[PDB]
């Protein structure tokens, strides 16, 4: 069957040795509040050394999580919190449910670092709405 | 419950993909069939356009019909029932779900003659999709 | 649940009015002997006139079959028997299970027309094996 | 029960895709990031290569383990257990399933820097995949 968030948290302790460069694993999307949406935060040092012996180490996380969580790895979407937009990091911090965390306060330090204010989101909305309106004017629709 | 900034991000991407797809609007069928490179570009563009729309449709329906599941084809039709899209546009653009699956099908083996027709379809219908979703976001205040 | 081949044959009678240009529907792949693999044969006359009012009429078949068969249209792969390779038509005729047929002997006329002999397949195998071996020699592997 | 002509067709396609992907083997990271067109070509090529291999792996496993289900990641690993692929190649090429899902993920938003690394990965590992599947077909007589 589908695993609950509780057993996902317990099974995630096996990730420290399977994914040694992993520092935080957060579940977001439909499963938290369908496909499995995970946000990962790598240790910048270990991942660089890991890529020397693994040319595509980032793309092996879904296969590793699938064998550990006993879920279909073909329905797993991974988001790199190390190199993503400020908008994606905001909603991951706002609605995400942390599954793995080292240290025990990494998710709090992540939320304090990436959470946007309502005014900052409004400014982002205004820029994208202007971009959309400009597209509509150029295309004559 | 709908996050407009998430939808606006995807509408912005659709506009950027359409601007690149527009560069192929005047290519003849013969020149298109002789260029494998131009086929790969248009196939990838059409895949990203349809997937971005599927992402928007699921986000809207997850807040208007929470817990309800919709296929990608029925998602376009459901937006037409609620006048988010006009029923005319919803019926004309609904086959884009079949185009999406053909572009990502395991069997692959897509027909470039059918992709050629999809270029003219997307350049005409998806600008209207951007307009109508944009009007829905403005109505949401 | 998943429908059996028997109810697929009965529900396919509704296709004559929903897909008027359809002349034959064949199920092949895993479901016959996973995703749903259907092979369609259009009436060349009706489909051409149908495309004038439907720019992507071929890509709407999965959505139509999904609502009629009550199956996930996102897991439906369609093969056009009108414009496909001689190899695909061979295995569709060999292992396919016909679901819709007008007239009552269309599948027999299809099998007699596209079935390959063992010698013809061996000649195809020799050409592709030579192509693969040439690739391996050029790439030095 | 395995049909070699079906596998040979897909191996032939992988070779053709690799010949086109090889044209990008000497492009610097800077020139690649500045060209959205070259990113779309390589993304589509990498998607077709991985999907063709997934199609081959499922066909082989459906005759060696009938009724058994395998994820795309575990399918590569299973071929390594039976020495159809070497265990070394199976482990190195298994993350191509994660590359496939990232290229077809609904969320899209793929990182071109990671795709750049996948170009060099595919040009080195998938030629070996073609060789080892070709040897398996020759062993099958």
């Amino acid at each position: 069957k589908i695993p609950t968030i509780a057993e996902l948290r317990e099974l995630s302790l096996r990730l420290l040795t399977k994914i040694p460069y992993l520092k935080m694993l957060v579940l977001f999307g439909s499963r938290a509040t369908s496909d499995w949406d995970f946000a990962v935060l790598y240790d910048e040092e270990k991942y660089n050394l890991y890529i020397q012996n693994n040319p595509l180490a980032a793309f092996v996380i879904p296969g590793i999580l699938g064998e550990i969580f006993k879920i279909n790895s073909d329905k797993i979407d991974i988001v790199e919190l190390n190199h993503c937009s400020k908008l994606i990091a905001h909603f991951v911090a706002r609605d995400g449910k942390v599954l793995y965390e080292e240290p025990g306060d990494e998710f709090d330090k992540f939320q304090q670092r990436v959470l946007l204010s309502n005014t900052e989101i409004k400014k982002i909305e205004k820029t994208k709405l202007e971009n959309i309106e400009n597209f509509l004017q150029r295309w004559g629709v | 419950n709908i996050e407009p900034v998430i939808i606006e991000t995807r509408l912005e991407l659709i506009g950027r993909y359409l601007d690149h797809l527009k560069k192929f609007e005047n290519i003849s069928l013969d020149d298109y069939l002789s260029s494998f490179e131009q086929q790969l570009i248009t196939e990838r563009l059409l895949q990203l356009i349809t997937q971005a729309a599927i992402d928007i449709n699921d986000h809207i329906l997850s807040k208007l019909k929470s817990g309800k599941s919709y296929t990608n084809f029925e998602a376009f039709i459901e937006l037409g029932k609620y006048q988010i899209l006009t029923p005319e546009l919803a019926k004309q653009i609904a086959p884009s779900s079949g185009l999406r699956n053909r572009l990502v099908a395991e069997f692959d083996d897509i027909d470039p003659n059918q992709v050629f027709m999809a270029i003219s379809f997307a350049l005409q219908q998806y600008p209207l999709y951007v307009r109508q979703i944009n009007s829905y976001l403005i109505t949401l205040e």
